């Protein structure tokens, strides 16, 4: 039943809200990347494992940019021959008629006829 | 035309060779056609002039595509009183397929042809 999954996700999000409130922040963006809020504790003086998790607690300072994605929309790509075709066979898309086109193909043009 | 008379523009060899090049759809035949027609003694004013440039040739793949050049050709007007409906319709359909312009000429046109097939 879908309400089961909805209740699961609601509880799982409320727990994160409780924890973030107990910590002292008001959003998940404020805590992403802040590795220095984590410490390593030992299981005790009777197991004697020398695990050191510091290789994953090392903090690389970002610099000017933030510590997360800060751009909207996908990363754009160059434009192939297809564009010209879309600019030429407009009667097909508005009028609903046959067409016939002739161009010159070069090996530097990838995926000819996919956008159409 | 008579073999004893003068020369003409459109004659048997060139017409047959043009129809063959157009029907079989092969380019070398069309170059044979152009080679035949561009070799007779001068017959019009534009036969005496000569092209002559001073730059260096550039490859064939660099010039405009056939599309933007074909959109510069149109078909003149030919009335429906002279031509038959089938030929007129054939011209109108062929010229719209490549993106160029056609012409209806005098004599009006069929209203029922006003919607795409």
């Amino acid at each position: 039943t879908p309400e089961k999954v909805v209740n699961l996700f609601t509880f799982l999000a409320e727990e994160v809200r409780e924890i973030l409130a107990g910590l002292g922040f008001r959003s998940l963006n404020e805590v992403i990347g802040r590795t220095d809020l984590l410490h390593q504790v030992s299981r005790g003086a009777e197991h004697l494992d020398d695990l050191d998790l510091n290789p994953r607690l090392a903090q690389v300072d970002p610099g000017e940019n933030a510590r997360y994605c800060t751009l909207q929309g996908r990363n754009e790509v160059p434009d192939t021959l297809d564009a010209r075709i879309v600019a030429d066979a407009r009667p097909l898309f508005e009028e609903g008629e046959k067409m016939q086109l002739a161009y010159n193909a070069r090996n530097t043009q990838r995926a000819i006829g996919t956008r159409l | 035309f008579r073999k004893s008379g003068d020369r003409h523009g459109w004659e048997g060899g060139v017409i047959h060779t043009l129809q063959q090049a157009v029907t079989n759809d092969s380019y070398t035949t069309f170059k044979k056609y152009s080679e035949q027609v561009n070799k007779r003694p001068p017959m019009q004013l534009r036969d005496l002039l000569e092209l002559r440039s001073t730059k260096a040739p550039v490859p064939v793949d660099e010039v405009e595509s056939i599309t933007a050049i074909r959109k510069r050709f149109i078909t003149p007007g030919m009335s429906m009183g002279a031509l038959s409906p089938e030929a007129h319709g054939t011209l109108n359909v062929a010229m719209n397929r490549i993106g160029a312009k056609s012409d209806s000429g005098e004599g009006g046109e069929d209203p029922a042809r006003f919607r795409p097939d």
